[PDB]
RNA sequence: GGGGAAACUCACGAGCGCAAGACAGAGAAGGGAUUGACAGAUUGAGAGCUCUUUCUUGAUUCUUUGGGUGGUGGUGCAUGGCCGUUCUUAGUUGGUGGAGUGAUUUGUCUGGUUAAUUCCGUUAACGAACGAGACCUUAACCUGCUAACUAGUCUGCUUGUAAAUAACAGGUUGUACUUCUUAGAGGGACUAUUGUGCAAUAAGCCAAUGGAAGUUUAAGGCAAUAACAGGUCUGUGAUGCCCCUAGACGUGCUCGGCCGCACGCGCGUUACAAUGACUGGCGCAAAAAGUAUUUCCUGUCCUGGGAAGGUACGGGUAAUCUUAUUAAUACCAGUCGUGUUAGGGAUAGUUCUUUGGAAUUGUGGAUCUUGAACGAGGAAUUUCUAGUAAGUGCAAGUCAUCAGCUUGCGUUGAUUAU
């Protein structure tokens, strides 16, 4: 048995379409017979921040805009073979989200 | 398979938390790894002793209570370390101990202070452009 | 200054209107029934509805 | 391993600005037919632009003239004639609900001077009628005259304010040129509400206010009793 | 005006050079249109820039007559776009019906009630549209779920001081656990329960109790109809018109300037000191950031009195590394002892060090001196009800270097109102 340990992360810049991927990935992982899944883990939430004096003349009173981008990182781990993880990788994940992969014996 | 014989509370105000690990012994006072009579400020060290003699040297005498707290402030840890006392004194009996017991020392704490089971809601509140701090704001000018 | 948006009470007259029967003289019971009833969107919006409704409940108590 | 790591922050705003920046050159090339967006989706592999159009036949070309002009662009910037830097044309299925679209009609219709208010009302009944729930058109410049003045023309429903606005609404603007001056033309489509996951209309989330109360059905049933002879 | 200007930026001033004058009509041109250039001579300048000089180069062009580019140049009262204000007040409309010849009105009201055209209810109105709400983000609760070698606890081991055991630190390990941490699902408040005021029934208002949480829980985002000929054409390859056009308001270069001083205003910074200053000791924090090779954060170590150096050993393109810590106020000890003393630190003088081609019209930082006004501030006048004022430091923007500004963060933490 060539078991390889497979590192899944998931970076997305909204959460809606970054959980799907985590929930279907497990969802469908526990459910092959040579898999092993370490709990999907979410890593803390990184807030990009970017506050801006809105007008683009500097007239009027102080008016500020505080805008966010909020990045979800989720990590999965599998106990696999080769084959079993591109098995699973086989979804239909949403635009913008990066999905790197890491294995280890 | 393991099952110490231990009860795991905490306390917290404004950021300041309070590890609290209880279990049965000879009467031990760790916070942060070192014994009561060396907090920071000699004074809100009475804040600590209010709850182990509010119940009577009887309860800290047969236990061993080791806590470590790494909150904010010197004032504010002072009140988590005190609030994990007090909710592990509790935490204790309830487990440990007849149901009772519990509601005994609890009501007991609570009728002197509720400082030591509740948690001090309030925190910090954000600045806004709006002027140099909180609620504060540029100066105007009218005339 | 705690009063009901036109909204919240038209809801709670309706659900009232509806399903009287069913309705208890319990806010948790009541918003329950009226989450399993109907379309509210906010989970908030959906108590204060059950909540006011609730109110009604026990002036129906009385009939007026 | 691809070349270089980078922050997750700093890929991911650089991300971001490639997107605006595919935006721009999209829109102001493909101003033809009705642009609205483009779904991207990159792979270290390829990267998929997939622009979405009332009129896909303008973005496809002629012999497949803007589909290579496009893509050969693209290659200019950030190619890889690897095909990976690949282009699809998307079909907007209603085209009265895009507002980005029914802003180049207005914008057409405008330089083809046909009247102000005759024209709004052509978008505003089309964009009624593909099943809009509320629609408004603004128009501010030198409307026939000296000074500035401000049109507007404004049609059933409309979310002004509140958190659901930019959910429920699609608002585009558009400069329209004239040996005059400039024409400022803006569109807020206000989009129904679409319960059905398996239909590409506007909204999907119920407005927070719009509260039904389904009335009880009917029922009928079957008794066992224990018979009695 | 993201306005913290050494150059640059930059528009302003002195001086100098580049054309990137396309595209067209006509004239010119291989028997040359035209670029380049030693060398002296000129310059601020190895700018052929210019003159003397003569050789390269190949029609990329010269020449006029049109005609463009580009322009932080002019009109914000020609304009888009955007933003400020009225105002975040709570208002604003239209269909049909009613009244008026009409502008107009009723609808949106007499009375209650509410933060609110928010409700009760009234009712010549009835039905409706946008606004406050609703909503969205963040904060406060969950010993219950979901999980965790980029969190942490525990359990069996083992190690150091110790006499051991205790105690305290350290290393491990377990498909162990989640209280702490993370973040995802879902809970949870709705004004709930109780009695006065209201009371017509009411909407609602009060107080108490339970509660993580009752001022719509707190703080914000969003923000209606009109409009201010508010502000920006110097943010825009958004533009109308008008300006400039090669000794140009194009573009670039060198050097100045925007910080110039008799003064008049407006934010602020530090302080007048014993509820203090200085010396020493003391594991308490949060939120932010961070690289293509050395170029970003920088830990360990070495050298300097010191700022700062070195490159000796290293991690990180990040819950893994700078760090779970390097804040400061506070706390204990000591010196000074009312003394414009030094509290205060402006001004100034050598030295040293870092950024940068360059700092001289001090970039910043270190050292020793110098040591001013100031003794709590007139007429006036600004914000401000709770983890709020205040004080206290930390970040982030700008940024090579520069914060006394800004945008955030946490610690210490109250008087008076309601
Ligand atoms: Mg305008
Ligand atoms: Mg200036
Ligand atoms: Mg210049
Ligand atoms: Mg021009
Ligand atoms: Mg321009
Ligand atoms: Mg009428
Ligand atoms: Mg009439
Ligand atoms: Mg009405
Ligand atoms: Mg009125
Ligand atoms: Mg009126
Ligand atoms: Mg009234
Ligand atoms: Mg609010
Ligand atoms: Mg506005
Ligand atoms: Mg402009
Ligand atoms: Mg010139
Ligand atoms: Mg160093
Ligand atoms: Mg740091
Ligand atoms: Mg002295
Ligand atoms: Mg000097
Ligand atoms: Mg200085
Ligand atoms: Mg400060
Ligand atoms: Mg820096
Ligand atoms: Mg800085």
């Amino acid at each position: 048995v060539k078991k390889v340990r497979v590192r899944i992360t998931l970076t997305c810049k909204n959460l809606k379409s970054v959980e799907k991927a985590t929930s279907e990935i497990v969802s469908r992982a526990k459910k092959t017979e040579q898999v092993e899944v370490k709990g999907p883990v979410r890593m803390p939430t990184k807030t990009l921040v970017i506050t801006v004096r809105k007008s683009p003349c500097g007239e009027g009173s102080k008016t500020w805009d505080r805008f966010e981008m909020r990045i979800y990182k989720r990590i999965i781990d599998l106990t696999c073979n080769v084959p079993d993880v591109k098995t699973i990788t086989n979804f239909r994940i949403d635009p913008g989200v990066e999905i790197e992969l890491t294995m280890t014996a | 398979q393991q099952k110490p014989q231990l009860v795991q509370t905490f306390g917290r105000k404004k950021n300041a938390v309070a590890v609290a690990s209880v279990r049965p012994g000879k009467g031990l006072l760790k916070v942060n790894g070192s014994p009561i009579d060396m907090i920071n400020p000699q004074i809100l060290q009475a804040k600590i002793y209010e709850p182990i003699l509010l119940l009577g040297q009887q309860k800290f005498a047969n236990l061993d209570i080791r806590i470590r707290v790494r909150g904010s402030g010197y004032t504010s840890q002072v009140y988590a370390i005190r609030q994990a006392l007090s909710k592990g004194i509790v935490a204790y009996h309830a487990k440990y101990v007849d149901e009772n017991s519990k509601r005994e020392i609890k009501e007991q704490l609570m009728q002197y202070d509720r400082s030591l089971l509740v948690a001090d809601p309030r925190r910090m509140e954000p600045k806004k452009c709006g002027g140099r701090g909180a609620r504060s704001k540029m100066q105007k000018a009218y005339r | 200054g705690r009063v009901r948006t036109k909204t919240v009470k038209r809801a709670a007259k309706s659900l009232i209107e509806h399903y009287y029967s069913k309705l208890t003289n319990d806010f948790h019971f009541n918003k329950k029934i009226l989450s399993e009833v109907a379309q509210v969107p906010s989970k908030r919006l959906r108590n204060k509805i059950a909540g006011f409704a609730t109110h009604l409940m026990k002036r129906i108590q009385k009939g007026p | 391993k691809t070349t270089r790591a980078i922050n997750k922050k700093k890929k991911f705003v650089a991300d971001g600005v490639f997107n605006a920046e595919l935006h721009s050159f999209f829109s102001k090339s493909l101003q033809d037919a009705g642009y609205a967006g483009i779904e991207v989706r990159r792979t270290p592999t390829k990267t998929e632009i997939r622009i979405k159009a009332t009129k896909p036949q303008q973005v496809i070309g002629v012999e497949g003239k803007k589909h290579k002009e496009l893509t050969q662009f693209l290659q200019k910037r950030f190619g890889y004639s690897d095909d990976q830097i690949q282009i699809w044309a998307e079909p907007i299925k209603f085209k009265g609900l895009c507002a980005s679209a029914q802003v180049e009609a207005m914008n057409y219709k405008l330089l083809k001077d046909v009247p102000v208010r005759l024209a709004a009302n052509y978008i505003i009944k089309s964009v009624i009628q593909d099943g809009a729930k509320g629609c408004e058109i603004i128009i501010s410049g030198k409307l026939k005259q000296q000074r500035a003045k401000t049109m507007k023309f404004k049609q059933g429903y409309m979310i002004c304010t509140g958190q659901p606005k930019n959910d429920y609404i699609d608002v585009a603007v558009r400069h329209v040129f004239f040996k005059q001056g400039i024409m400022g033309v803006k569109v807020k489509i206000m989009l129904p509400y679409e319960p059905n996951p398996a239909k590409k209309f506007g909204v999907k989330t119920p407005i927070p206010d719009n509260v039904i109360i389904h009335p009880p059905k009917q029922i009928t049933d079957d008794k066992e009793i224990r018979t009695a002879v």
